RNA sequence: GUGAAACUAAGUGGAGGUCCGAACCGACUGAUGUUGAAGAAUCAGCGGAUGAGUUGUGGUUAGGGGUGAAAUGCCACUCG
RNA sequence: CAGGGCCUAAGAUCAGGCCGAAAGGCGUAGUCGAUGGACAACAGGUGAAUAUUCCUGUACUACCCCUUGUUGGUCCCGAGGGACGGAGGAGGCUAGGUUAGCCGAAAGAUGGUUAUCGGUUCAAGGACGCAAGGUGACCCUGUUUUUCAGGGUAAGAAGGGGUAGAGAAAAUGCCUCGAGCCAAUGUUCGAGUACCAGGCGCUACGGCGCUGAAGUAACCGAUGCCAUACUCCCAGGAAAAGCUCGAACGACCUUCAACAAAAGGGUACCUGUACCCGAAACCGACACAGGUAGGUAGGUAGAGAAUACCUAGGGGCGCGA
RNA sequence: GACCAGGCCCGGGCGACUGUUUACCAAAAACACAGGUCUCCGCAAAGUCGUAAGACCAUGUAUGGGGGCUGACGCCUGCC
């Protein structure tokens, strides 16, 4: 009974890492265009400079 | 009540078709065709005065502003139609 | 716990001085944001006690300010006196003794007591004696009245059934913390002063010409005509509540 | 540094805040300018832009 | 080191309106340039460069005024 | 993708309200107002002028239809959160760089020599998961307390959960369960019948056509990520909406209507998009030895974004002799 | 070994100092400054702008807010 809790427990955990990590890397792709230099193959280009 | 954005007296809502050569580039290569627009037009009225007076399934609407002032309409159709079948029939 | 969502965030911007956008208020400018801390002057639940759990630094002040709980749910912020002990309990209301830190209205009371917060009348927030040492004392009480000789060398009877909170108000060390780095003038907002002699006749009434000008006027005047020195300015008739001036 | 030149390369948006249709037509003395815009007959009574579009030419 | 103090080796730490010096900001000397390449700059060095910094964008104070770390300075190459 | 269809700061306009010869001044609700907060796309190709926009691949948002349950649901209200400083240096890694391995070619009329010359590329996203990094509470033992070895506590983490007061959520107080938690990075899919050195056939000699090898490891190491992570300091570091939770009171609609999901299909609002942007196109009247916010930061020597010479890329400064 | 890359010392005057100042002839010994002192101000505060309503002061409360002069620090600051 308590390790089904748990795992009630680590599927929420698991639920909302993933929604965590997406606004996470979604706003590091955003502080990425703000800046003016997400896209990779603008900076893929722009290796030699 | 559905309301459109603005009413823009729908049987004048298309003007002229264009016929350079790169038009019949998007012919025989996007199965596309190119359209001149009054500037009070959507990609809703367009699009609805595409599958009614000609009777085609239209996949998109890619519109711009030309600083002349008209607006230029790239429609692209649906892949069971071609376009060159049925621009031929119109006159390009 | 900083941000307590009691910090209540929207202010005037900064240290203003703009009425209409004139320079009114002087040499004001610069800083930090230095968000302000909506404080519970007036306290408005009697007979509940409350704990102190944190002593917050007010950059708005010239003392600090404590968070206090209570037995219900909430929470405000007051300020601490001197001998806050972490933890220690404090409690408005009518007859609650008299303890560092609490409050009563200022008839069930004895004479002669350290007071900080007072109430120059009834229903307002909180108006005398509240910076970061400022104590006032009471003379003994009248009939409607109270002389009370708060931190100026000044004596004043006042409205007997004002809240007052009993206590020496703390960070009396900021008489010598001194301000040596300079510059540090300028982090609190407050912009350098020019001086009278220097200036021009057409900006002060002592724009001077060859050298360090004297004075030159009868009296050392403000720049807007008025003497400088020993001219009180004060209406001539407004309460009459003083005793007497004592300065 | 810079020159004395007084005109830059400010948006025109901050240019028709100020000096545009709105906050001429706010006051009582800037549609009087406008009297006497069009009492003159001035073909551009206002320097302005547009929210939408740039320019038709 | 004494029952605790006062004080000191040694590390750890990274404070500064610290120092040298780029971007950047500013203009101390000298030469050039004076119908100048430029209605205030070029060249060689120069002062600050974690701050009382610099700058973009959107604003604010308007002339019996504004603003001024105060020069009668600045307020569209115009300011007693 | 950038703004508007979302939200607010400074500020502006301010219904009513106060004031004032007039014009209007002050000021609350409200509404505008990005330089901020919220929200979903990357790689290859095409191309006289367009590419996160067109084609192809894989995705992701916001609603509808198709299946299970619910009788209430939406908004207003109550709350959490959004939500924020400066400096400091140390870690863990990526981006780039160098070297080596591998693959292809190479005789470049010189004394010798292959020691030489080019590739060694791949994103967003979907899944699985994190240590020798940080965090996880107290005491002893061994070691420089430390990385670790060992014992005990019943709270001592991320987090959940019960209650008690006028107490739905929250907050506060009490009790209990949980030894883990966090995030860059990473493996696989995307992803090769792509890209690519080379050779193979014609030149409008401007390029197209067919085929195609290896596509790995290690050392450096970012000013980029972890990271609003810790430590220190005073000069104490925006707001609102989106989001999440929830009783009473208040407005509307009610059964195949509303709500919450699980796969699968359908649908895709306006404006900007050229070109110059360390400038001959902007601002200095000039095709003017001047100015203009921000982003990418290769090699060698060097502490270095100075400097000297160079790859990429771009020029030879529009009078010459 | 190129480019790059502190000249220093001994005295004195002034200003303690870092900064700011006359955009386009003066960057200073001038202004500011930390510190000192006098003086006004009890909140319906003083002071400032406005005929007024009102606003800054200040959502602060004499350890605070104006205003005058002097300018760190050390010794003092006499007589009328």
């Amino acid at each position: 009974s308590k390790l089904q809790l748990k795992l009630e427990q680590k599927m929420k955990m698991k639920m909302a890492k993933k929604i965590r990590l997406r606004r996470n890397r979604l706003m590091r792709k955003r502080k990425l265009r703000k800046r003016g230099a997400w896209p990779p193959s603008k900076m893929k280009k722009l290796k030699n400079v | 009540l559905k309301y459109p954005r603005r009413i823009l007296d729908v049987y004048q809502i298309l003007q002229s078709p264009i016929i350079t050569e790169a038009a019949i580039k998007n012919i025989a290569d996007e199965n596309s065709l190119l359209f001149t627009v009054d500037v009070r037009a959507d990609k809703k009225m367009i699009r609805e005065a595409i599958s009614n007076f000609f009777g085609v399934k239209v996949r998109k609407v890619n519109t711009l502003i030309r600083p002349d002032g008209t607006k230029k309409a790239y429609i692209m159709l649906n892949k069971e139609y071609n376009a060159s079948e049925l621009a031929k029939k119109i006159g390009i | 716990n900083p941000r307590n969502n009691l910090i209540s965030g929207q202010r005037r911007c900064g240290k203003g001085r703009n009425a209409r956008g004139i320079i009114t208020a002087r040499h004001r400018g610069g800083g930090h944001k230095r968000l302000y801390r909506k404080i519970d002057f007036r306290r408005n639940e009697k007979d509940i006690y409350g704990k102190i759990v944190t002593i917050e630094y007010d950059p708005n002040r010239n003392a600090y300010i404590c968070l206090i709980h209570y037995g219900d749910g909430e929470k405000r912020y007051i300020l601490h006196p001197r001998g806050a002990i972490i933890g220690d309990t404090i409690v408005s209301g009518t007859e609650v003794p008299i303890k560092m830190g609490n409050a009563l209205p200022l008839t069930d009371m004895p004479l002669g007591t350290a007071i900080h917060n007072i109430e120059i009348t009834l229903g307002r927030g909180g108006q005398l004696a509240r910076a970061a040492g400022a104590v006032a004392k009471l003379i003994a009480k009248e009939g409607k009245s109270a002389t009370l000789k708060l931190p100026s060398g000044e004596v004043r009877l006042i409205s007997k059934n004002c809240s007052a909170t009993v206590g020496q108000v703390g960070n009396v060390g900021v008489n010598q913390k001194r301000l040596g780095r300079a510059g540090s003038k300028r982090w609190l907002g407050k912009r350098p002063v020019v001086r009278g002699v220097v200036m021009n006749p057409v900006d002060h009434p002592h724009g001077g010409g060859e050298g360090r000008a004297p004075i030159g006027r009868k009296s050392p005047t403000t720049p807007w005509g008025y003497p400088a020195l020993g001219r009180r300015s004060r209406k001539r008739n407004k309460y009459s509540d003083n005793f007497i001036i004592r300065r | 540094a810079a020159l004395c030149l007084t005109k830059r390369s400010r948006s025109r948006k901050s240019l028709a805040r100020t000096h545009g249709f709105r906050l001429r037509m706010s006051t009582t003395s800037g549609r009087a300018l406008l009297k006497r815009r069009r009492a003159k007959g001035r073909k551009i009574l206002c320097t302005k832009t547009n929210p939408s579009s740039g320019k038709r030419a």
